[PDB]
């Protein structure tokens, strides 16, 4: 039903959207009565490089999945690129974390299944990696769907945006931080830190450079054994192997008993979110 | 001598500013009898406009000296008609090449527009030095040639065509200088500019830049005479 | 800004010829009785409150040994030197741009309550050939509620450029906005014609009496016909013998910017560019 | 320097407003609906330091706005910043222009350090080429006067010191951090590309410069001008604080290389009049 | 005997702006009068060309001319050294003057002025108390007369000059002649005769000159011949003002000619020197 | 044509930038046979300098193109040899006028040094376009020209005159470019600069400025060679 509403929405320019609410805001198309969003990223780059960027990001139309957010389009206006974006009513999971404080374990299993499915879809169709898996890139709706967003579809856009935001929290893999080979194991690592960070609410151990030093030269933190199930700790420690050679890949994460148990569970995420809102 | 070899010699002497030599080489190359491409037409127009501009600046200097001397010896005036005969001969050979093969072999409407624009311009440069009945016949010929030039340009070019804008400004300068129609020149220029501003959205960025380099001159000229 | 500099500057020789220095780059220097101390204090005080591009920048004053000031070294020459020594041909837009810049700078000066009293073509420095500079505030003043109580002193300069009420000294303080307005108008005159006013007189006190009674005005017939009529009537009504008829600077700048918007351009008729 | 709001009007937007007040000006305006007192503190430090700045090579300042939205009014530079010319416009400067630009910004920073002020965030976005001939230094929002815990840096990590990357000292800002940022600038204009363009990860750069592995490569600098620039740019980018030289020395080296540099490619003779 | 003059040949000795120098190819003491001026180089070349005419003026009662040049952006005219100095310091160190010396200097000024009129048809235009020079030999000579009209046009801008002695018929642009010079001569004579102006700004001074009659000396301090002399020299209208032929046959000038006064002795006693 | 009329026509041409025209005009004026004045000598020097400098710039561009093509058609070589024959012809014409009557009627040593400078410089240009034993005979002639000119100048004439200063500068230029003598060129340049700086204190302001206008060039090319 997402594609058939796209067919009713044709060419999209700057004037016909109105401001409602890098920076993220919200639009709505007045005739169609649909609520969208847009992503505004400011660069200072050559126009030929800008055309390369727009031709590289036109590929996102083919990215269609129940675990990947929808793509509308993008255009260059007012000295900036505006990426037309489908609106997500529930918002990102950091706002949900600030609203609630802690997340139930079944919800953790469901979102782990969703992100695993999204990573497998991206590797089986576009064979690329997300490179920025984080709770701000996890989006949920009142319909109960969990999809990924904000991945490196354009390497030239990665080179462009790499000179921008500082970074207070870091979800970086040590192997590419050192400068070695990187694969999906880096994304599994960053998924591990993101999941444990939004499960306990904070980082259990300050300036960014010493955090980088701690990621390089210290073992990663572990959960206490007496709180949750031992299979959960085994699962996250399988996610949290420092050397990517023994770190489990997508198929071992998929065949893990925790994933199978969570998929066997029936959870009403939409009802719980509606209870959270009211 | 080969046509493409004359073309590359013309490009070489364009890079070496030997404009009369490279004008002679393309004179031979067009005398070969084949139709011209866009860049060859650009080279021809640039070469002959530079040659006529150089002798035109010389003629303007000599005319200023003569008119300040006519407030002592006929050397100034006789050198003035010497340079004038040089310019008349040059324009006569160019117009002879035009009416010999170019204006009749311009099967493309774009080439017909280009050739009529240049040939009206060369009549204008002849009218710059004409005095008597030569003045009225030359200005009538330029009037006609320009009139069918704008007719065919309006019937088959986009409004923001840079050559269309250039022939518009040449025609406005034609009315100001020699046709003595300042209100008609101003009217033509303002209509062409405003309708170009209506049609500016239909071009790519480089075509729009080529249009900016013409509309800036058009605005400067309108502020100059108005 | 404020403060005392030291021996870091260079000394050349112990109205001269050169006073150029060298301190964080090239600079310009000027030069034991109290009358120098008063004027030095006034000029230091008035250059403390000068922050604009059209005025020379002040950064330091030094007191020990000789009494001196330091400002930046402008590149170029005075407008008097360009107009009466070199006679370089300036195009029309350059001349009116110079007029606009000078009017804007003096408008800023009068808006920030500064009275220069001594603006001259020898004083207007054309830096680099594009931007004009205003300087030499050694006799500039700040008016106030008690400024009319003190009696103003003699200028002892060139008589061509003060108002008739200044050279008549019929009151305590002839200096006002309108005196500098008349000075800027005669600056406009010498900028347009290209020569000093009253060229047909070779005597000074002739000029003093002759414009002291209002018996003559500078000739407006020498203004060129290609000049716009708006700045002609501006020059005409800004040199009026009546103080009230001389307009203030904001509408002068408004008229000049309207003329800028309605300016013509460079000569010839612009044919097709060789593209 | 108090200014009333009505006589200054906005015309066009560039944050930055192209205003008019006795001519065109540049207005740096802070749009904060609920102003908090440390913003007032930083505003006061900006005004206090900008009142003390009087030089030709700096961006000149006139007055401040207090009522309604907070704003800073400075002069309007003609042209654009060096970043646009070097990385967006790609204008082919010649080598004497580069030397003159380096000498001018060296003179400006030398005077600015003679006032004992640390600018702390200078980069190519904060250097304005006025009329394509003179440089201007602006954006003093993070500067301070030497006389507590330092506030965390926020600008791009390329120009800031490896020591402030290492955030080990309480107040790591000093002269030599400015010297090293200036060295990055002289690395920037004399080749025309940003350092570490082959790496597109921000924290990888942060860690590699923090540990000391990172080093700007002088290989991509041309060899047409002699080796004086080579030893200069090698010396001014050095990692240790004490081995980075002071600005009178770098000035003296600049004019020493300027005394022996010719502007002619051939043999000229009798000039035809 | 003195050839071409260059700046290296002159060494500064003292200041009289006038300096005292010496010419080392000749060894004689030399008077060094320097004046600052700014004009195109062709104009000052023309000035040099027309002051080459100064060679032919030779009289016992005119200061001799030796040469001139242009150097260091400064136009240089050279003067014969005049050891007794001008009358300004003479009246400063003497207070007042005897009438006999006034008759002698009247003889001197009329003889020099008639010489200038009959040999060059050129008047003086600046007969001032400062321009009258005396020496230990008793020669009273003229200087600084108006020979080069472009030079008057050159410096006509500035003279400092807080006090003037210029005739009323020269104010309104009317016809000017030698009557102006003898009127100014009468002013100079009465001025050092009383030693002051026995009656303050420049415009009020010239206003008093144009609109009020000249004052009259008291009878009890000067002879009646002197009073009639100055009353004939202070006639406001130039037509009624007596010309040179009347002033060469006046009773006072004949009495002054018949007198034999040791003016050289008086001046050397006043300056106190032993040659 | 009348001699002073040809001089006035040459003045009209140099304010009308017709360089081949002024060259032919004073070619007639110098075939009149009378001795010329200093301003006429200066005008001829700068005018044939403009002409042969234009052909020299064209030849340098063509030599660069040919040496890039000699790493596919002899057209580049043919055009280079054509303009080389043009330069040889105009240089031979100037030299023929010189050895015909100018160097024989040059009575005063100033015009003697001036004409020696001219014919040595056109020897230098002919050697620049020459190659072989012809080139070494031509540079021998250029040698003899330069040492005769500087011997006369040094014997009878003070260093600070611009013709001697330009002669020494062109001496060093010819050494560095053709004879490959950088040490000799630098030595003569610095010696002439020192002598001129010593002797400049006995000159007027305009003469001092005219000398320093090329003392700037002497300091510059000494800086370039060092
Ligand atoms: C520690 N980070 S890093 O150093 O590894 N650098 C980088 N990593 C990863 C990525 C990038 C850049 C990136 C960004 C910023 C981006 C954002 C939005 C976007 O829209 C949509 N997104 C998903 C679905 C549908 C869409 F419409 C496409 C984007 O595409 C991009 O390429 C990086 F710079
Ligand atoms: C209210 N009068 S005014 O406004 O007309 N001013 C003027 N009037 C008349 C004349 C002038 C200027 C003047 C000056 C001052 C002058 C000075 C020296 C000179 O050399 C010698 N002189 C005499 C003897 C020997 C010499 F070597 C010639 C000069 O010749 C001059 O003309 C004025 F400025």
């Amino acid at each position: 039903a997402f594609l058939t509403q796209k067919q009713k929405v044709g060419e999209l320019k700057d004037d016909d959207f109105e401001k409602i609410s890098g920076v993220v805001f919200k639009v709505s198309h007045k005739p169609s009565g649909l609520v969208m969003a847009r992503k505004l990223i400011h660069l200072e780059i050559k126009p030929a490089i800008r055309n390369q960027i727009i031709r590289e990001l036109q590929v996102l139309h083919e990215c269609n999945s129940p675990y990947i957010v929808g793509f509308y389009g993008a255009f260059y206006s007012d000295g900036e690129i505006s990426i037309c974006m489908e609106h997500m009513d529930g918002g990102s999971l950091d706002q949900v974390l600030k609203k609630a404080g802690r997340i139930p374990e079944q919800i953790l299993g469901k979102v782990s299944i969703a992100v695993i499915k999204g990573l497998t879809y991206l590797r089986e169709k576009h064979k690329i990696m997300h490179r920025d898996v984080k709770p701000s890139n996890i989006l949920v709706n009142s319909r109960g769907e969990i999809k990924l967003c904000d991945f490196g579809v354009s390497g030239q856009l990665i080179d462009a945006m790499a000179n921008a935001f500082v970074g207070t929290r870091s979800y970086m893999s040590p192997e590419r931080l050192q400068g070695t080979h990187y694969s999906v194991q880096s994304d599994i690592w960053s998924m591990g830190l993101s999941l444990v960070e939004m499960a306990v609410g904070r980082y259990p151990i300050m300036a960014i450079f010493e955090l980088l030093d701690y990621i390089v030269n210290e073992p990663p933190p572990k959960l206490p054994s007496g709180v949750f199930s031992l299979e959960f700790q085994d699962f996250v420690n399988k996610c949290l192997i420092k050397n990517p050679a023994e770190r489990a890949d997508l198929k071992q994460l998929m065949v893990h008993a925790f994933i199978k148990r969570s998929d066997a569970e029936e959870v009403d995420f939409a009802g719980w979110l509606c209870s959270t809102i009211g | 001598m080969e046509r493409a070899s004359l073309i590359q010699k013309a490009k070489l002497a364009e890079q070496a500013e030997r404009y009369e030599d490279m004008a002679a080489f393309m004179k031979g190359a067009v005398e070969k009898g084949e139709e011209l491409s866009c860049e060859e037409r650009n080279l021809l127009s640039v070469a002959y406009k530079n040659v006529v501009g150089g002798q035109r600046a010389a003629w303007r200097v000599l005319s200023s000296i003569e008119q300040k001397s006519n407030e002592k010896g006929p050397e100034v005036r006789e050198y003035r008609e010497k340079v004038e005969t040089e310019l008349q001969g040059v324009c006569d050979t160019v117009l002879g090449l035009l009416d010999s093969h170019l204006i009749k072999e311009a099967g493309d409407a774009e080439s017909r527009v280009f050739y009529l624009k240049m040939k009206g311009d060369y009549y204008r440069y002849l009218a710059e030095v004409a005095t008597g009945d030569d003045k009225k016949r030359i200005i009538d010929s330029a009037r006609s040639a320009y009139q069918e030039a704008m007719d065919i340009s309006k019937k088959e070019m986009p409004p923001t065509n840079p050559i269309r804008l250039g022939l518009a400004l040449n025609f406005s300068v034609f009315h100001y200088e020699i046709a003595n129609s300042p209100e008609e020149a101003i009217s033509l220029a303002k209509t062409t500019f405003d309708e170009a501003m209506a049609d500016l959205h239909t071009l790519s960025e480089d075509s729009y830049k080529d249009s900016t380099l013409i509309m800036q001159l058009l605005r400067d000229n309108l502020t100059l005479w108005t | 800004d404020w403060e005392i500099e030291a021996s870091e500057v260079m000394l050349s020789t112990r109205f001269g010829t050169v006073y150029k220095g060298k301190w964080h780059g090239d600079v310009a220097v000027k030069i034991p009785t109290p009358e120098q101390f008063q004027a030095f204090r006034n000029e230091v005080a008035v250059l403390r409150k000068t922050r604009h591009v059209n005025i020379l920048l002040f950064m330091g004053y030094m007191t020990k040994d000789n009494l001196a000031i330091v400002t930046q070294w402008c590149e170029g020459s005075s407008l008097y030197k360009h107009l009466h020594v070199q006679e370089t041909k300036f195009q029309m837009f350059q001349l009116i741009d110079i007029a606009r810049q000078t009017a804007q700078g003096m408008d800023y000066l009068h808006a920030k309550n500064i009275i220069h009293r001594d603006m001259k073509s020898n004083n207007i420095f054309l830096h680099e050939g594009l931007t004009v500079k205003i300087g030499d505030f050694g006799l500039a003043t700040v008016k106030s509620r008690w400024s009319g109580s003190q009696q103003v002193e003699q200028p002892t300069g060139s008589v061509l450029w003060m108002a008739p009420e200044v050279i008549r000294m019929q009151d305590n303080n002839p200096f006002s906005f309108q005196s500098d307005v008349y000075s800027y108008g005669i600056v406009l005159y010498e900028l347009m014609t290209g020569e000093l006013p009253y060229s047909h007189i070779n005597n000074r006190d002739q000029i003093i009496f002759m414009v002291g009674r209002g018996y003559a005005s500078p000739d407006l017939s020498k203004l060129y016909k290609n000049c716009p009529k708006a700045m002609k009537r501006l020059v005409a009504d800004c040199v009026k013998k009546v103080k009230e008829e001389r307009p203030l600077f904001p509408q002068i700048l408004s008229s000049i910017e309207l003329l800028q918007h309605s300016l013509p351009k460079i000569n010839r008729s612009a044919s097709e560019p060789s593209l």
